[PDB]
């Protein structure tokens, strides 16, 4: 149960490094390198 | 002067900061952004 726990824990860190479809995983990169009007829908694509 | 959705590695002089240590802060090493505290560590960095 200690590892079960403990490797949820590690994979959903490790989904924060997942792009789900975006340009890239990093949110401050998205938001720095694409203007809001289109960064907006990587931005979704991230949070979904 | 080009810039494409791509890194931009042409860059004017932008490096005159001091480091401060033990204090939430918002830093930029060289390309990598980030928010934390910076404290004094034994990690063995190989050169490279």
């Amino acid at each position: 149960v200690v590892n079960q726990n403990a490797q949820a824990l590690n994979t959903l860190v490790k989904q924060l490094s997942s792009n789900f479809g975006a340009i890239s995983s990093v949110l401050n990169d998205i938001l720095s390198r694409l203007d809001p009007p289109e960064a907006e829908v990587q931005i979704d694509r991230l949070i979904t | 002067f080009e810039l494409l959705h791509a890194p931009a590695t042409v860059c004017g002089p932008k490096k005159s900061t001091n480091l401060v240590k033990n204090k939430c802060v918002n830093f930029n090493f060289n390309g990598l952004t980030g928010t934390g505290v910076l404290t004094e560590s034994n990690k063995k960095f190989l050169p490279f």
